[PDB]
């Protein structure tokens, strides 16, 4: 009736032995052609959090080629109970499936808000014409621009997209319209800046956008502009993060609500580390 | 999903599930705030839109005394206001105020408070009530609320945990009249009846736990953690699952008889579990001992009827069969002739977990054994007993008869369960 | 040392016993498994 | 006469606190320990040898019979007042400027008497700094010395002693580098000093202070304090053992590791458990002749531990620090460290790892995993 | 939420509920002048039991105090503890009773009970719930055998559901203080036995043997005789306004003591007793609480319960406690005793448990018991009244005020009945 | 996760096997080189056959 365990030399012991061989001979041959999982995923994690350095604006002016941030601003929200605080970031996210699984980064990548001030392999975004061939030049109120993330990557250059909705393509929580990332080139990848005030808007369309500023980000073949939810939160691989979807908000006065608001960030003349602000 | 409501009436209602929601929120991680640090939780907690729990539970009491400790103590913000319901007056040991005159004016507000809770249940498995025989509100309202919900939901399961008089002390004088009353109602609109006492527990406290001194937190701790060894089966995920309708129709081969023992193994303290083996074999035959069932009644005098064994923790189905098989090579338990096939199993992976401050080790594997006997027959003619030496010469008669019932509720209280003892030997019987 | 009380004027009686319980229950001496740190 | 000190122990067999009550009689040096929620008794009055009345105060682990005992606080009024008032706390800081400086200061200071439980090196970032930085938000010549405070590692330690602060302060002298010299010859700022900026040391005058300077440095509460400077790459493990730390050789180590030319780029203080010792020592567990005696030597008090930079300056560490038998190495290699720290097989004050291909696994295992 | 209304009527009763009114104005923390002075936050949550909220957070007793004479206001309002009291409480005549139970229930208080029964009525219809009555009065004298007997009558015809309960003061032998007063004691006891629920029978001769064996006091005063009396009440009403682990008030009490309806007839104990010299070498345990509650000379009724059987025993217990000491001691005496209680009625004894002990004191128990051995103290009242009617002695301050001497020739044979109702189930 | 568990668990006892056996090649190499400098000035570790 007494057992001890796998030291003692009582009862049925050597069969026990001979599984702790056989296991070790299972996992020699299977270290001998690579099927081991803890030799995967190490390189995709790295490459994702690589740091990386921001552009430093010269006359404050958002220029096309400079290296550039998400960022959605913190403000109170009163129709939402349990909702996230702070500034938050767009950052591209796979799925954690796909990041057990392929190594490789697979075509869509979802897109997510994280709270994070400092620039990573995630969420560094290159402002590039629709026409290509043009750094140095201002990006102006009610242009044509695309978004293109390395991801740490230097091979591979993937865009903001979103698609209008059907009955199969929707987002995980919210059913809205959702954005994603795909390498393919299109019209679906172009993104339009327009100032906050509509009784302004109109007047400020042509004029150069100031970095660091709030703006609302439009796309093009759709007018939904692109916006961050705090009261529906998504669990992946990297942690809690936040939804983000296509969708223009309206209050009763019909001005845009704080979801929509977004600043292109762009880093800090003394360190390139640290961002503006 | 699959979710039951709990019904706590009287003062030891009240008293007992107090240390059953601490025992709840412990396993499930729930704060005293309601918030959960970080859908198992589902079968106890409902959901709100703030991540907050609410239990679904009711406490009833005439008197606001215990109640006024409960929304006052560490669990103010967790209970809902609606769902702990008070009355003005007690019942002041008396079957008529429970059944007839006090307890008749707070009965549609608790029906209706059930019918909310039910709303919002979309899958229900069915009540458990957990009251005491020898109080009048745990006798008469427990009763009026058994008719009421009988009439009402048609065919839930109903389960009973009560606290039965001790055989030798006791806390009332007209317990056995309130008990003769309300175990005459309660035989008819019942499904299944869990029976304790307080000198079983007592007994088992001092020799088994090592503490010379108990209270009711440490009886109540106790009960709670065979509720909650009860309901891990529903609750969590294991081999073999039983549910409040599996062990309804495993433990009671007639309608008359639904009275099973409850057993609890193994009760140790820190100090002694550090030494001791604790095997699978010796926690199920510390089940079959008379000195550890919680009724005070010895099954040696009697022939058993059904058992189910319910498993937690690091359990093994191969000792578990060799271990029912040795119980079943060993011949000084009995068997009715009828039933040869005895034993129902359940498995659980989750081992127990200890409170804080607590008086149980932190064991490993535990088992909880729910057996029919027809030794409870033996505790039940003492009670009859009692209440003819009582009824004899019409003491205490007055206070029942100036409230509202009848002199003849007495004799068909009485001539019941004397048929019902009378069924009792005729199951006994061997074919 | 007529007497106005009948003992000693001790007060440590102010408390109640299932709330103290349930205090204790809440705050006590916390203890938690500490895992050994392994090499890999 | 007898000293009592509740102490608290973590059962590994069923994860509990227990507290008890150690009883030590100095006249004998003998332990009696009595349990305090059962009211019985647990040991029996034992003249225990490896015990001592300077390993009796508040925060320090003793092991009494294989269990690692955490005094927590004072038994009786007799003994608060026996020990309490005569020792006494002050927090040593050494500054960036005299890291290569810091083994002479710590040997001076064993000379001293201070005797050291905790000893960290690590670098402060900003937030951290401006919050020790708060008194001087006076602004004299602010940003130039929280400059001085973040380009360099710092050393924190924990000393103890009768009039500690008035000790440390006499040590330490005047805060100009100059009128140090001018006003004394023996201080550590006028002995190791530049200018004002540059005091190469720092220390609390008010007990306020003091516990505001544990409290942000070395948080008690729970919270991570800030980390270290360890690099992981090309680098070896090596460890001061109990014996040599209660000795005083410690600032003889460094001062010969500074000698031979090796850079210390971590170090830091541990009073580890005997789990995870078992767990470093598995690897010579059955390969060498003495295994529990190396085991005991090593959990007996507090360990140093130590990343040191190879640069190849002249041999390998191993065969700077010789022969593991003291004898061997004063027949064959006289000017090796256990040649010179060095009194019997199974102490000799320095540990280095053996193999090479190792060095990164026993640096993670102490700065990394146990940080 | 369950409001008590205290009465109290004559000098006896004035100067107990003088102490009475201060022994919870002590446990709740309030002070003379009368607002609250407390640290708990258990005193406040049922103070409206006993006190009324006023302006100013000043809260004051719901008690009437009434006497033929004004003499004994004088002494309550100028006490230590005068102030409490409202002065619309006070009801007082001019002519006092002189130990006649006539002019206490025919002439002189047959006006005076319209004006209480408006200060009653008042205070009455201000509870929220009202528990029930309860009252202090002396059988031997004038006031209040005459007029208190006679406000329990028509209380009585206006509340019938509420509980009455009694704590009388019944004459004594040898500690005799009044000639007339077996007439006064023999015609209130028919004017009881009708319309009360719970009756606790205080002698005045058993608490002068307690103070002198037990507490060794040199000169037992009233003050020291009437606190005891007053810890008596504070004791049975110490559930219904603090928390506990089993609950008993006064319906509680009435449910378990009395299997009859003329067996309403109890004997009181106070546990816990003891000499200052003899406070820190006594180590106060449930089991010494247990021995010293059942003796006889404990006793504060001038029987001996060694010559009677007990029906039925309460016992409330207050104090940080455990249960299972306290079920085996009630259970070891009665197992051990088996000859001193009836075999009727099995469990005979009703125990509870409250949290709070009284102030100054860390556990207690209050006694209650129905015995057999009350027909003892009213067979000597009975012999004494047969006495002096057989001469017709006193008898024209009774007749010759407007009294049929029926009511003697009545009173005889109803206080005959309950004692031999008694004998019975001995 | 347990999976990963044990993976590493395994690997751990791998690498203690492999460490000690180097370890054992190291120390012998070493007491032969301390063996042969001894002999070299004329004193001998010593082994006793009694
Ligand atoms: N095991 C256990 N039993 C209890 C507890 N509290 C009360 N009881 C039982 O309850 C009985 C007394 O009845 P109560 O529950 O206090 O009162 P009640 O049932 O509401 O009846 P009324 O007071 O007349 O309204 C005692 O005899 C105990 O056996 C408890 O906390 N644990
Ligand atoms: N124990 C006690 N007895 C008292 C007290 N005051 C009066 N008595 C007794 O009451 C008896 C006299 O009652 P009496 O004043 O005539 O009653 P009344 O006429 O209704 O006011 C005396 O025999 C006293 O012993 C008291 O404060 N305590
Ligand atoms: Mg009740």
């Amino acid at each position: 009736q007494n057992v001890y365990g796998p030291g003692v030399r009582i009862g049925n012991w050597n069969e026990d032995v001979y599984l702790e061989e056989e296991l070790m001979k299972d996992f020699l041959e299977k270290r001998d052609k690579g099927k081991l999982l803890i030799q995967r995923s190490r390189r995709l994690k790295q490459n994702l959090l690589r740091p990386m350095q921001l552009s430093v604006t010269e006359d404050g002016y958002i220029h096309y080629g400079d290296k550039v941030m998400l960022v959605n601003p913190d403000d109170p929200d009163t129709e939402a109970d349990v909702f996230l605080r702070g500034d938050l970031s767009l950052c591209m996210t796979p799925d954690e499936i796909q990041s057990h699984l392929k190594d490789e980064l697979e075509v869509p990548c979802g897109l997510s808000a994280v709270q994070a001030k400092t620039p990573i392999g995630r969420n560094t975004f290159i402002i590039l014409s629709v026409h290509r061939d043009a750094t140095g030049q201002v990006l102006r109120y009610g242009q044509d621009f695309c978004l293109g993330i390395t991801g740490g990557f230097d091979n591979k250059m993937l865009y903001l997209s979103s698609d209008h909705r059907t009955l199969l393509k929707s987002s995980k929580r919210s059913w809205l319209q959702e954005v994603y990332l795909t390498d393919e080139v299109s019209h679906v990848n172009c993104w339009q800046a327009a100032f906050p005030d509509p009784q302004l808007r109109l007047e400020y369309e042509g004029f150069p956008v100031p970095a660091n500023a709030k703006i609302l980000i439009n796309h093009c073949h759709t007018n939904r502009g692109l916006a961050a939810h705090r009261h529906l939160f998504l669990s992946t691989y990297f942690g809690k993060e936040a939804e983000v979807v296509a969708h223009t908000y309206l209050d009763s006065h019909r001005v845009e609500k704080p979801r929509n608001h977004w600043m292109l960030v762009t880093g800090n003349p003394r360190d390139a580390s640290s961002s503006m602000l | 999903m699959r979710e039951c409501i709990s019904i706590h009436v009287g003062q030891a209602g009240v008293q007992i599930g107090n240390a059953c929601w601490e025992l709840y929120c412990l396993e499930h991680g729930i704060q005293p705030d309601g918030q959960m640090p970080s859908d198992s939780f589902n079968t106890f907690f409902s959901e709100t839109g703030a991540g907050k729990h609410v239990p679904r539970a009711v406490f009833v009491d005439l008197e606001p005394t215990v109640i006024d400790e409960v929304r006052t103590g560490t669990y103010r913000q967790l209970f809902h206001p609606e769902q702990l319901i008070t009355g003005k007056e007690d019942a002041a040991n008396n079957y008529a105020r429970g059944h007839y005159t006090i307890g008749k004016e707070i009965i549609d507000l608790v029906l209706d408070r059930i019918r909310k809770l039910a709303d919002q249940c979309t899958g229900l498995q069915g009540f458990l009530v957990f009251h005491s025989f020898g109080g009048g509100t745990g006798s008469g309202f427990t009763s009026l609320l058994m008719e009421r919900l009988s009439v009402d939901y048609g065919k839930k399961s109903k389960l009973e945990f009560s606290i039965y008089p001790a055989p030798q002390v006791s806390t009332a004088v007209v317990e056995p009249y309130n008990s003769i009353l309300t175990t005459h109602t309660t035989l008819e609109h019942s499904d299944c009846a869990f029976m304790v006492d307080n000198e079983a527990i007592y007994d088992i406290c001092r020799r088994n736990l090592d503490i010379e001194r108990p209270t009711y937190t440490n009886l109540n701790r106790l009960i709670g953690q065979i509720v909650s060894s009860i309901t891990a089966s529903l609750r969590f995920d294991g081999a073999l699952n039983v549910d409040l309708t599996e062990f309804q129709t495993n433990l009671v081969p007639y309608p008359r008889i639904h009275f099973p023992l409850a057993t609890y193994a193994p009760v140790i303290s820190a100090e002694k579990a550090y030494h001791e083996q604790l095997s699978v074999a010796e926690i199920t035959n510390a089940c079959f001992e008379p000195a550890n069932q919680m009724v005070k009644c010895d099954p040696r005098h009697g022939k058993y009827m059904a058992c189910c064994l319910l498993y937690r923790g690091d359990v093994v189905p191969k000792d578990v069969n060799a271990a029912i098989a040795t119980i079943k090579t060993k011949r000084t338990i009995q068997f009715v002739d009828w039933c040869p096939t005895g034993f129902k199993v359940g498995i659980n992976y989750q081992p127990p977990t200890v409170v804080p401050g607590g008086d149980l080790a932190k064991v490993q594997r535990a088992v909880c054994m729910l057996s029919n006997t027809t030794a409870i027959a033996e505790a039940w003619a003492r009670l009859d007993h009692k209440f003819d030496l009582m009824y004899a010469k019409r003491a205490f008669v007055h206070w029942y008869v100036g409230e509202g019932m009848e002199e003849g509720e007495f004799s068909e209280a009485r001539e019941d369960m004397a048929a019902l003892e009378k069924d009792y030997e005729e199951v006994g019987v061997d074919s | 040392p007529t007497y106005r009380r009948l003992g000693t004027d001790e007060s440590p009686i102010w408390t109640s016993e299932t709330h103290e319980k349930l205090s204790q229950m809440c705050l006590n001496t916390e203890w938690v498994e500490m895992k050994s740190k392994a090499l890999l | 006469e007898r000293f009592v000190f509740i102490a608290e122990w973590y059962d590994p067999n069923a994860s509990l606190l227990r507290r008890y009550e150690l009883l030590f009689y100095p006249g004998d040096g003998s332990v009696e320990m009595h349990d305090v929620k059962n009211h019985r008794t647990f040991l029996k009055r034992t003249k225990y040898d490896n015990l001592h009345l300077e390993d009796l105060f508040i925060g320090n682990k003793v092991n009494v019979f294989s269990r690692q005992l955490v005094l927590i606080d004072y038994g009786d009024q007799y003994t608060a007042r026996q020990l309490g008032s005569r020792k006494e706390k002050t927090l040593a800081l050494i500054k960036p400027d005299a890291i290569s400086k810091a083994g002479e200061i710590i040997e001076i200071i064993n000379k001293a008497g201070f005797t050291i439980t905790k000893l960290k090196m690590m670098m402060l970032s900003r937030k951290e700094a401006l919050d020790f930085h708060v008194d001087h938000q006076s602004r004299p010549f602010f940003n130039e010395l929280i400059q001085f405070i973040t380009t360099g590692p710092i050393i924190a330690m924990e000393i103890l002693r009768d009039d500690a602060i008035c000790e440390w302060k006499r040590l330490l002298g005047p805060a100009n580098s100059g009128v140090a010299r001018t006003d004394a010859s023996e201080s550590i700022r006028a002995l190791f000093g530049t200018d004002g900026i540059r005091n190469a040391a720092h220390g609390p005058d008010s007990f306020a202070s003091a516990a505001r300077e544990m409290e942000l440095f070395f948080p008690s509460s729970g919270g991570c304090g800030p980390a270290n400077t360890a690099k992981f790459t090309n680098c070896t493990c090596c460890i001061v053992k109990p014996h040599a730390v209660s000795e005083g050789l410690l600032g003889k180590i460094l001062m010969a590791i500074r000698d031979a030319g090796f850079e210390i780029s971590a170090m830091q203080m541990f009073n580890m458990d005997r789990v995870n010792v078992e767990e470093f020592y598995e690897v010579y567990k059955g390969v060498v002749t003495e295994y529990h005696d190396m085991v005991t030597e090593m959990y007996s008090g507090p360990c140093v531990a130590m990343e040191i930079q190879q640069n190849n300056a002249t041999k390998t560490f191993r065969e700077f620090c010789g022969p593991a038998d003291p004898e061997i190495a004063r027949h064959l290699r006289p000017g090796t460290l256990r040649a010179i720290f060095g009194k019997t097989k199974i102490q000799n004050a320095v540990h280095c790892t053996d193999l090479p291909e190792d060095g990164l696994l026993e640096v993670q295992y102490f700065f990394k995993i146990l940080d | 939420m369950r409001e008590i209304v205290h009465l109290q009527a004559g000098q006896c009763g004035n100067q107990i509920g003088a102490k009475f009114w201060e022994v919870i104005s002590d446990e709740h923390g309030i002070d003379p002048t009368g607002t609250y002075h407390g640290d708990s936050d258990l005193q406040l949550e049922r103070i409206n039991v006993y006190y009324n909220e006023a302006t100013g957070g000043k809260y004051v007793p719901r008690a009437v105090l009434v006497d033929l004479e004004p003499g004994t206001m004088d002494s309550v309002r100028s006490g230590p503890f005068g102030q409490i009291f409202r002065p619309d409480n006070f009801v007082f005549g001019q002519s006092g009773a002189g130990n006649n139970w006539a002019k206490g229930h025919y002439t002189e208080g047959a006006e005076l009970v319209d004006s209480v029964l408006d200060v009653v009525r008042k205070e009455a219809e201000s509870c929220d719930c009202l528990q029930g009555f309860q009252l202090t009065h002396s059988l031997g004298g004038g006031t209040g055998s005459g007029m208190g007997t006679l406000l329990i009558s028509k209380i009585r015809e206006e509340y019938p559901d509420r509980i009455m309960n009694t704590f009388s003061v019944v004459p004594s032998p040898k500690v005799s203080d009044t000639v007339v007063e077996p007439y006064n004691a023999t015609l209130s006891v028919h004017q009881l036995v009708e319309n009360t629920d719970e009756t606790y029978c205080i002698d005045n001769e058993a608490l002068y043997d307690i103070c002198f064996r037990t507490l060794k006091l040199t000169t037992p005063t009233y003050g020291d005789l009437n606190h005891l009396v007053s810890a008596t009440m504070s004791g049975v009403t110490t559930c219904l306004r603090f928390p506990g682990q089993l609950n008993a008030d006064l319906r509680k009490l009435a449910v378990n003591m009395v299997p009859f309806p003329r067996l309403h007839f109890f004997m009181p104990g106070f546990a816990p007793l003891t000499s200052r010299g003899s406070q820190q070498y006594r180590a106060l345990t449930v089991p010494e609480l247990t021995q010293q509650m059942f003796d006889a000379k404990n006793m504060m009724a001038a029987c001996d319960p060694r010559h009677g059987r007990y029906l039925t025993v309460a016992a409330v217990f207050r104090g940080r406690m455990s249960m299972k000491e306290v079920d085996e001691q009630m259970l070891n005496v009665q197992n051990k005793n088996s000859s001193y209680f009836v075999e009727w009625i099995p469990n005979n004894v009703k125990t509870a448990v409250c949290d709070i002990p009284p102030r100054g004191l860390k556990m207690s128990a209050t006694f209650i018991g129905n015995s057999t051995a009350i027909q003892e103290l009213f067979k000597r009242i009975s012999e004494q009244f047969t006495a002096m009617f057989r001469r017709k002695a006193f008898l024209h301050w009774y007749t010759g005020e407007g009294m049929d001497e029926m009511e003697f020739t009545e009173a005889e044979s109803n206080m005959n009945d309950l004692v031999s109702e008694y004998q019975q189930y001995q | 996760q347990d999976t990963m568990v044990q993976e590493l668990a395994l690997a751990k006892k791998q690498l203690l096997m492999v460490r000690q056996a180097a370890l054992h090649q190291l120390f012998e190499k070493e007491h032969q080189q301390y063996q042969q400098e001894l002999n070299q000035m004329g004193k001998a570790f010593y082994v006793e056959r009694f």
